[PDB]
RNA sequence: AGUCUCCCACCAAUUCGUAUGCGGAAAACGUAAUGAGAUUUAAAAAUAAAUCAACUCAUUAAGGAGGAUGCCGGUAUUCUGCUUCUUGACCUGGUACCUCUAGGGUACUGGUGUUCGGUACUGGAUUCCGAUGGAAUCU
């Protein structure tokens, strides 16, 4: 858990890259968290 | 006529009076249906697409991608003679009966280009009678007397009955629910088919879809282009790839003029008959893989003999897997 | 010894950290874009964790090396799709804990490759 | 509009293989018939609590054949048969077998002893190899 490894991750690649947000089409949301209900 | 085909007990029991299509347990998820015409079908997926529709299936130069539609709903029905006799000539004059004397030519039957016109009501069979219009319709002749027609399902019966005041003298197949058929629309379309299909041996068919799959300009094509050979399970691929097709980038238009002259007739047509006969393609299922063992194929991939290769796609087998018939 | 047992017992515990974060949260996430890359990597992880559970080397064929490509073929997408999570701004724990979890996996992975080289094959 | 559910990757089977009154891919979804209850209750606050309506709950597989109640061979109603089929709980003890490398896998047969499975793909450009294949570089 050490950024060490992180900065030589990044050593390929640039200083400071900025990411782009996903475009909306490939984009979802958080559905619940307990497990399903069966029917009575 | 045929029934619905034997599955799932529990999703059978709800297609009493409208089908299903191959796909529709995959649609259902991603769209909004409707029932008509005793089917099930796709009316419109569950986003916007007034725009995307027009720049990526239109008539314009700006497509980069394809549109494909799962257009099972239109039957197939195919028509046969039975004198034994390769010359026919009497569905010839069902053909010229049933639409206008359009579809019995020189140019659709002996070049076997496809027809696309409007299919009539024929009823002569006591003094007078008349015609009425019925619909669009699509005629493709082969061998001089073996024809498949695809039709709109609402006029699949009407014309389908007239057929059979004559079946003392041909033979009919509903096989509508044996063969399925997709659409596709586009600039990369064939492209895209083209990353998910490899064959068994080398035919000449597959050199021409190979180096035809570079046009991205399908209006420069002449009339006729068929396609037609033996594919392998899909799913062997695990991912769609290229063709490796970048290294050849000097197409121009005199090689297009080869293919009006360098026509596979002979490899089309026995490629072509394993579609027109119910046992053939039943041996096509032959032997089936489950995914668990296609699984374990492609893990037993891990420790081959060339050992400097490292391949994703499993082999082929020379007898003991099937071989998937295909038409373009 | 030190050749090895030293990193094994830190993919041991790499290994038990992803399987609690994936049994804590499958389902409100389901359906999101990472799992297609997240299960693979713990695919991965497992398929090497899994060789070398043995007084001795029982090591007919030493072909993880095909394995192991982990870290030239499909190691951008995991770097390029862990950071995204961080962009769009809902959730910033599983991001920073995703990436500090990747950086760990790629560095055991190398200390696991360089000093191996009986590929002579 | 919201402190709410479901869908937006696949499964011939460690994945809801779920024929269950009817519709539905699914739903903290819709709707039909019979019948019954409200802190003295399956349950709400210390929806209802004269009637009808409202809240909640219990029961009810499709098709087709046979006989009868009613009205002109028929339909609505009522009781009795038939057809629909992929060797499928988990854990575990035995025998036989196997092209698997003293251990694994498969057949026949005994024991009551809240989220976890497998498989898979980044967009674009340039380069290399006697090829429906393989390899390397940059962004």
């Amino acid at each position: 858990k050490q950024l060490q490894l992180a900065m030589h991750n990044s050593k390929a690649a640039s200083s400071t890259r900025i990411f782009q947000a996903l475009p909306r089409k490939l984009r979802r949301r958080t559905a619940s968290h307990n497990v399903r209900r069966i029917p009575k | 006529l045929a029934p619905i085909p034997k599955g799932r007990v529990k999703y059978t029991k709800r297609q009493k009076h409208f089908a299903w299509l191959p796909t529709h347990i995959w649609n259902a998820k991603r769209s909004h249906m409707m029932k008509r015409w005793g089917y099930q079908m796709v009316w419109a997926p569950t986003q916007k697409c007034f725009k995307l529709t027009h720049r990526l299936g239109g008539d314009t130069c700006s497509s980069d991608g394809a549109l494909c539609m799962d257009s099972s709903y239109i039957g197939t029905i195919i028509v046969k003679d039975k004198s034994n006799d390769s010359e026919g000539d009497f569905l010839k004059s069902i053909i010229g009966k049933l639409t206008a004397e359009r579809a019995n030519l020189r140019k659709y039957r002996e070049g076997q280009v496809l027809f696309q016109g409007l299919i009539y009501s024929f009823n002569e069979e006591n003094g007078e009678d008349s015609t009425k219009p019925l619909g669009p319709c699509d005629v493709f002749w082969v061998q001089k007397d073996t024809a498949i027609i695809r039709l709109h399902p609402s006029i699949y019966t009407q014309v389908f009955n007239i057929l059979l005041q004559h079946k003392e003298k041909l033979t009919v197949q509903d096989c509508r629910y044996s063969l399925a058929s997709v659409t596709l629309k586009g600039a990369k379309a064939l492209e895209s088919l083209a990353s998910c299909l490899r064959s068994t041996e080398y035919s000449k068919s597959f050199e021409q879809f190979k180096m035809v799959s570079m046009i991205t300009d399908h209006n420069a094509l002449p009339q006729r282009c068929t396609f037609a050979f033996e594919a392998i399970d899909p799913r062997h691929l695990a991912a769609p790839k290229k063709l490796n097709d970048s290294q050849r980038k000097t197409v121009n238009s005199d090689d297009i003029l080869s293919l009006h002259e360098n026509y596979p007739q002979d490899e089309i047509n026995a490629v072509f008959n394993e579609l027109c006969d119910p046992e053939s393609r039943t041996q096509s299922y032959n032997n089936q893989n489950t995914l668990k063992e296609i699984s374990a194929r492609r893990y037993k991939l891990l420790t081959a003999t060339p050992n400097s290769i490292n391949k994703t796609t499993v082999p082929f087998k020379e007898s003991d897997d099937p071989s998937i018939p295909l038409v373009i | 010894m030190d050749e090895m047992d030293n990193v094994i017992r830190s993919l041991e515990q790499e290994y038990r950290l992803i399987l609690l974060l994936n049994h804590r949260n499958k389902n409100q996430h389901r359906a999101a874009s990472w799992y297609g890359s997240f299960n693979e990597m713990k695919r991965n992880c497992g398929q090497i964790i899994t060789l070398f559970s043995r007084l001795k080397d029982v090591e007919w064929v030493k072909l993880h090396r095909l394995l192991q490509r982990a870290l030239f073929r499909q190691l951008k997408r995991w770097y390029w799709q862990f950071n995204g999570v961080i962009a769009l701004g809902q959730f910033v724990t599983l991001g920073c804990t995703l990436v500090t979890l990747l950086a760990n996996v790629r560095a055991l992975y190398m200390r696991l490759w360089e000093i191996n080289e009986t590929e002579f094959i």
